[PDB]
């Protein structure tokens, strides 16, 4: 047809194609990283979710039961990493 | 009162000027961290602690990339002293990514369908003026 | 025995419930046709 | 003790069957995997009081989901009765080896964990610091009560006073 | 250390703002000790140090025989003097086996 | 037993006015509200201004009864049970105390188990008889004011502080002095005195 | 019908945008959206043997020489990687567009040459001793689809213009415009007689066009329908049976049509194919038809 | 001519006019709109798709921000394309997507913003709020009173 219809036509191919093969779209594509988090973050979930004897957060008194299936695993690792006398 | 450092060696050469700023970003950190829910909601309430910890890695980040008011040295002295942080700061040199909350913001392992937050569309792509508050974060809108 | 198999390795996956825990992303696709057809209950098609 | 020391030993010399080389697990790895874990750094003692707490919380949890009202557990994991109790209520509130035998390793662990705060508060010391957790790993029948749910301790128990006579 | 109806203390203000104390850590000579004194009591002491391991992993080191020396004679108190294992001759692994393996018993070894 | 199965039983005014649909599937994450049996939950968002609907009752509870498994109402006509049952015959007698309900469902259920798994097992033969005046009340467009966000209950004591964030209305409740709101899930599942009926 | 009934190949981890007959047609060998290149033994028990990895794009076109020794496909990342079929080894690779190259050909009979289009709205020539382009020939859209002339003279190129395009190699001009088609080109193919080539579009419809010394000037000799093209916006291919009596071309509803080549009449409208169908090549002595498709399987039918 | 209607998958490479040809005699009238459908489970035809995500997910917004998409049926009515919508926005913008450079550019919303992390309490990157809209919405002058009354209306039942 017309010049400008298909210069339209070309740019929405070239948006598409540039979009829709992008490197961070790649079969074997491992997504990035999970990274490290500001260390208030769990400090103050930790106080929020005192006794847990407040309302608010009573749909997380189950998740807190499971995890006591792995309370044993939680000490190893914390006595692993002792901090050896020479250390502050 | 300050933080206790973790290095014993004095802080290098431009450190006296850039601390009062950082014990006062310090200080607002610990007023976040104490602040009692009420009328705040479960995930609201942890707000305010991305906002300082982007605020506090947006300061050293001015002051060396942008001002160059500051040395590798004082610069990689913040880092490991836990004023900025590191992986934030890899990101915000990326291309698109330039005004990122979080890292959870992009983190696609933290949603369901295994995407960004809409944190990260960019506003003209909503096209309808829809008012936007991450829950992660808080964010109205990083790209 | 390829019946039977199955049916022993899910009987036996309750043996040990999480030792390399659970991995999950075959978020797949599927059509749908609605046989409850409208002019505007899909919004305009036969399918979904 | 030397002579036991050395029974240990070769006990461990000799019932050596190779290492059986497996598919490796790695439960972290899968952990940090799900939406529902993040990962930061911290301080040991802050890690160490979070689980202390998060121990804590998950036995009175417990304790308050079988709707056991008149039982109390202070913080340093002893479990007392409130009041008097029945006939009922004691069949009741009888636990098993599992409850108690965590609750005792939760115990040792606040005795460590309390040992590097009172560090860290500056009450006590460094050289008595080293001293309290030599006591703490040389004196876990004394200081805890594991033997009782989990009578094969013993074979640890014995071995620290072993050690404590090696050095 | 802590009663039993104390709750535990928060680390946010008890702790978190408290200078440590002084660790432990022998003062060495900065001439005797000089390769090993500058990075002794680090945490994982040459970590960031291509030269001596290699990155973060932490997995395997590459040591000079100063180093060496110097904590060989560091450790001479948690050390031996045998410089050979005839001393072990019937005291060892294989001799304990063969005394499990019989009733047979050493004075000075397991029964 | 458990249920355990793959794409929900949904109407077209539930699964939304989009042709693109995506859904969370979870394997055993609520009970029936029927049958009180777990089964498999189906979650998706309808449009862009509406409230994240879920299925509600059992894959089982929708076979015995031809209705969708959110909205309760009908497949085909797209009307209340009790209307449906009043334009036919009620020959189900579905029992409503505790464990002839799990008697019967059990049973219905191996009686499902035991066929192709495509039918209503019962209203099939009955539902060959129809074109009542059902057929002349059925809604023709598809009424997607359902799908819509609770009223906010902070608003209501004029303390919204999220405002215009708020993904919950900022408008009237229905007036309770009204039989059009009383409304029980099983009274609208068992076909008892559904006041919309 | 030779030992085919329909089988099944798999193996593949995403579409599979090509796959072609070995010359023989004894063996095959296929590559897709998983940048990797299947070949399975066709007799026997259709087993793959030799992969060919070195590809960081889309394996777009998959192609095969007379004697079929020499096997070249082109990727999405603007590279083509040349294979020889026994020992699989990259054994010329040549680097001359700016952006993805939709599609390759390879000379048959005159000495060795092969031509790529891409997004860059380039063709060019290549001489796979030389490193070098021979020739570009500049658009100004998209190119998705390219083959040669018998002769070896012509270039015949399908684009976004809905315009096939012919191009002299001595003259380096554009010879020949073809109108016809309301939409994009996305796969074209000679007659192994050089008579007649072979066209799909997102048009709606499959156009054989004859190219020849006398032409009638308006060589819409023949229109085919069932081809279905949707919001997939996949290439598609389509291929001449061995005798030039049939047409295959994949389509979107996942259905092999084959038409009858001199009647224009479905012969063939198989099902078996999950996802949208991206190529349908035929064995060169059997009537076995090989289909593949965004289901990443393959199918081996029998006529 | 040649097949039976539906058992399925066939062992042999079926032909054109041993497939498709049409079920021949009248249509029993004892069966409904659900029942004539040829439907899977209860509700309809679900088979598995293998559509591209981006373009799904393409389409999928496109809906969800304007109002129309195209038609992902395998045949519908024969014919090679059409939208389905609010057809009237898609020829009306041409059809254009979310992922491209649009064709409307006007009326952008005005924010604050003090990026500079320096003025501690007066910094806001990107949690900046609209100028023009506002927190806490109380609702009305009469809103207020009737919602007191059904309130109220509330109270009088327990
Ligand atoms: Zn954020
Ligand atoms: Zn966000
Ligand atoms: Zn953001
Ligand atoms: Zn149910
Ligand atoms: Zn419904
Ligand atoms: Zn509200």
């Amino acid at each position: 047809m017309s010049e400008e219809k298909l210069q339209e036509k070309a740019r929405k191919w070239q948006q598409l194609q540039a979009k829709r093969y992008a490197e961070k779209r790649k079969f074997g594509f491992v997504d990035a990283q999970k990274e490290d988090m500001p260390p208030e973050h769990v400090r103050k979930i930790i106080r929020d979710h005192g006794d847990m004897t407040n309302r608010k957060f009573r749909h997380d008194k189950r998740v807190y039961l499971g995890a006591l299936k792995y309370m044993p695993h939680a000490v190893l690792k914390l006595l692993e990493n002792m901090p050896m006398p020479w250390e502050q | 009162m300050p933080k206790v450092k973790r290095s014993r060696k004095a802080p290098p050469d431009g450190w006296e000027l850039i601390e009062p700023t950082l014990d006062e970003l310090d200080q607002k950190m610990r007023e976040a961290e104490t602040e009692p829910h009420e009328g705040k909601r479960k995930v609201e309430s942890l707000w305010p602690i991305f906002r300082i910890h982007h605020q506090k890695t947006r300061y050293i980040f001015d002051l060396f990339y942008k001002r160059k008011a500051i040395s590798r040295e004082l610069y990689e002295y913040c880092i490991k002293e836990g004023y900025a942080d590191k992986n934030l700061i890899a990101k915000w040199k990326k291309q698109g990514y330039e005004n990122l909350c979080c890292l959870r913001c992009i983190q696609t392992r933290d949603t369901n369908f295994g995407t960004n937050c809409i944190c990260r569309v960019p506003k003209s792509k909503l096209e309808v003026g829809r008012i936007i508050e991450c829950t992660h974060c808080g964010c109205r809108g990083c790209s | 025995r390829v019946a039977l198999e199955k049916s022993v390795s899910q009987k036996v996956a309750a043996a040990m419930p999480v030792r390399a825990a659970d991995k999950l992303a075959p978020a797949q696709y599927i059509r749908y046709t609605p046989s409850q057809q409208g002019v505007a209950f899909n919004s305009g098609a036969k399918q979904r | 003790s030397y002579q036991k020391l050395l029974k240990y030993y070769v006990l461990n010399a000799l019932k050596h069957r190779p290492p059986k080389a497996q598919k490796k697990r790695y439960l972290f790895r899968s952990f940090k995997a799900t939406k529902f874990f993040q990962s930061t750094k911290l301080d040991w003692v802050e890690v160490g009081l979070q689980v202390c707490r998060q121990g804590y919380n998950m036995l009175n949890l417990l304790i308050h989901r079988k709707n056991l009202n008149y039982l109390h557990l202070d913080y340093n994991f002893n479990l007392k009765p409130v009041k008097t109790l029945t006939t009922k209520e004691r069949k009741k509130s009888r636990f098993g080896n599992a409850f108690h035998l965590c609750r005792e390793v939760l115990r040792l662990t606040k005795l460590v964990v309390d040992s590097h705060v009172q560090y860290r508060l500056g009450n006590v010391d460094a050289f008595q610091l080293a001293d309290g957790l030599q006591y703490i790993f040389a004196h876990v029948g004394q200081l805890t009560g594991m033997y009782r749910y989990k009578y094969k301790l013993m074979r640890q128990i014995r071995m620290c006073k072993d050690l404590k006579h090696l050095i | 250390p802590f009663d039993d109806e104390e709750p535990p203390l928060d680390y946010a203000d008890n702790i978190l703002d408290v200078e440590p104390l002084e660790a432990i850590q022998l003062e060495l000579d900065p001439e005797e000790d000089a390769p090993v004194l500058d990075w002794f009591y680090d945490h994982q002491p040459l970590r960031d140090s291509r030269k001596y391991v290699n990155g973060s992993t932490y997995q395997r080191w590459q040591f000079t025989l100063p180093m060496m020396s110097t904590l060989y004679r560091l450790a001479n108190q948690l050390l031996t003097d045998l410089v050979d294992d005839n001393y072990f001759y019937l005291f060892d692994l294989k001799a304990f086996f063969t005394s499990k393996a019989l009733n047979m018993a050493i004075p000075g070894g397991p029964k | 037993n458990w249920e355990d199965a793959d794409f929900p039983i949904l109407c077209q005014t539930c699964l939304g006015e989009n042709p693109y649909i995506r859904m969370t599937k979870e394997k055993y994450g609520k009970e029936c509200k029927i049958c009180a049996r777990p089964f498999t939950v189906f979650r998706w968002c309808p449009g862009v201004r509406m409230r994240f609907k879920k299925t509600e009752v059992c894959q089982t509870c929708s076979k015995l009864k031809n209705v969708c498994q959110t909205c309760l109402l009908d497949l085909e006509y797209g009307l209340p049970i009790q209307v449906r049952d009043a334009g036919l015959s009620f020959k189900d007698d579905m029992p409503k105390s505790d464990v002839n309900k799990e008697y019967y469902t059990q049973n219905m259920e191996r009686e499902i188990s035991n066929s192709d798994g495509t039918r209503p097992v019962g209203m099939l033969g009955k539902a060959t008889s129809t074109s009542d005046m059902l057929l002349k009340l059925a809604r023709t467009t598809p009424y997607y004011k359902r799908n819509r966000p609770h009223i906010c209950s902070f608003w209501v004591k004029g303390e919204c502080k999220r405002g215009e964030e708020c993904p919950y209305r900022h408008e009237k409740p229905t007036d309770p002095d009204d039989p059009l709101a009383d409304q029980n899930i099983k009274d609208r599942y068992y076909g008892i005195n559904d006041p919309v009926a | 019908s030779l030992q085919a009934p329909i089988m099944l190949l798999s193996g593949h981890e995403g579409e599979v945008y090509c796959c072609k007959f070995h010359p023989n047609g004894s063996t095959l060998a296929s590559a897709g959206f998983d940048r990797l290149i299947l070949l399975w033994n066709v007799y026997g028990d259709c087993d793959n043997y030799a992969t060919l990895k070195g590809h960081s794009g889309a394996v777009m076109e998959l192609h095969y020489n007379t004697d079929g020794s020499m096997l070249f496909s082109a990727s999405t990342d603007k590279t083509v990687a040349v294979w020889d079929s026994e020992t699989g080894e990259r054994v010329k690779r040549l680097k001359g567009h700016t952006s993805f190259v939709n599609s390759c050909y390879p000379a048959r009979r005159g000495p060795q040459l092969v031509c790529t289009g891409s997004d860059d709205g380039t063709v060019k020539l290549w001489d796979i001793r030389k490193k070098a382009a021979i020739q570009t020939f500049q658009n100004t859209y998209q190119v998705l689809a390219v083959t040669f002339n018998d002769t070896s003279d012509q270039i015949i190129s399908g684009g976004i213009d809905n315009d096939i395009k012919v191009w002299d190699l001595r003259q380096n001009k554009l010879t020949y415009t073809m109108r016809g088609h309301a939409d994009s080109v996305t796969g074209l193919s000679l007659s192994s007689e050089g008579s007649y080539l072979l066209s799909n579009a997102m048009d709606n419809t499959v156009r054989v066009w004859d190219v020849r010394p006398f032409a009638p000037k308006e060589r819409c000799v023949k229109i085919f329908q069932g081809n279905v093209h949707n919001f997939e916006k996949n290439l598609l291919r389509c291929s001449w049976s061995p005798d030039g009596s049939k047409i295959a071309a994949g389509s979107a509803d996942r259905f092999v049509y084959v038409w009858d080549t001199t009647s224009r009449r479905i012969l063939y409208k198989l099902p078996g194919h999950a996802g949208s169908i991206n190529e349908v090549a035929f064995h060169p002595d059997e009537p076995i038809i090989i289909s593949a498709s965004s289901d990443k399987r393959l199918y081996m039918g029998e006529i | 001519v040649h097949l039976d209607p539906a058992v399925k998958e066939v062992q042999y490479n079926p032909t054109y006019e041993t497939m498709f040809a049409p079920e021949f005699g009248p249509e029993n009238p004892f069966r409904t709109q659900q029942m004539a459908a040829p439907r899977n489970m209860l509700s309809g035809y679900a088979e598995p798709a293998h559509i591209n995500d981006f373009m799904f997910e393409q389409q999928r917004r496109t809906f969800a921000t304007y109002g129309y998409a195209l038609d992902p049926s395998l045949d519908n009515h024969q014919v090679s394309a059409k939208y389905i919508g609010s057809v009237e926005e898609a020829e009306k913008n041409q059809g254009l997507t979310v992922f491209e450079t649009g064709q409307k550019k006007t009326e952008k919303r005005k924010k604050f913003k003090e990026n500079d992390a320096s003025n501690i309490d007066g910094f806001l990157g990107p949690w900046a709020k609209y100028v023009d809209e506002k927190d806490v919405a109380k609702p009305s002058e009469e809103e207020q009173k009737e919602l007191d009354e059904i309130t109220a209306k509330r109270q009088k039942k327990g």
